C-alpha cells in the first residue's frame, strides 16, 4: 500500500528517482537469473 | 499544443496514431481505461495516476469531482474520453498559468 501510494506525486516518469529504482531492480533480477531459470547445461554463474 | 487544448475543450485524444508509440491519453494517464468504472466518491487505484497527471491533492480532487458531475452521482461514473476532459479542464487551466 505505502509503495503504491508514495508514487502519487513522487516518482514521476520524467525524473531521476526511477533511474535508481531501475538500478536497484537490475541487481536483483541479474542475481535471481543467475540463481534460477536458465538452460543449466551452460556454466553461467557470474554477470559476465 | 493541439492535444492539451483539445483535452481542455473536448475529449482527450485516445487514438494511437503514426506518432512515436501511443496517444495523448496514455501519455498523460499512464494506465487507465476509457469507459471504466470509477468510484471516486471513495477512492481507487486510478486515484494515484490521476494525481500523477493533473497534480491535484486529495480534497481538491474531491471538490473538483463535486463540480462537473453534481453532488448526486459521484459514486458510479462510467468515464469515457469526454468525462476525463471534465477533470483535465478544471485542473490544467491553473497550471498553465
Amino acid at each position: 500500500n505505502i509503495a503504491n501510494k508514495l508514487r502519487v506525486n513522487l516518482g514521476s516518469p520524467t525524473s531521476t528517482v526511477l533511474n535508481k529504482i531501475n538500478e536497484s531492480r537490475r541487481d536483483a533480477l541479474v542475481n535471481y537469473y543467475l540463481a534460477k531459470n536458465v538452460s543449466g547445461d551452460e556454466k553461467i554463474k557470474t554477470a559476465e | 499544443s493541439v492535444d492539451p487544448f483539445i483535452a481542455i475543450i473536448n475529449a482527450v485524444n485516445t487514438t494511437h496514431t503514426n506518432e512515436n508509440k501511443t496517444s495523448f491519453f496514455q501519455q498523460i494517464f499512464s494506465t487507465l481505461d476509457v469507459d471504466a468504472g470509477f468510484n471516486f466518491l471513495d477512492q481507487g487505484s486510478w486515484e494515484v495516476i490521476i494525481r500523477k497527471a493533473l497534480g491535484i491533492t486529495a480534497e481538491e480532487l474531491l471538490r473538483i469531482a463535486k463540480y462537473c458531475f453534481g453532488k448526486s452521482s459521484i459514486s458510479n461514473v462510467k468515464m469515457n474520453s469526454k468525462k476525463f476532459s471534465q477533470l483535465y479542464r478544471m485542473a490544467m487551466i491553473p497550471r498553465t498559468l
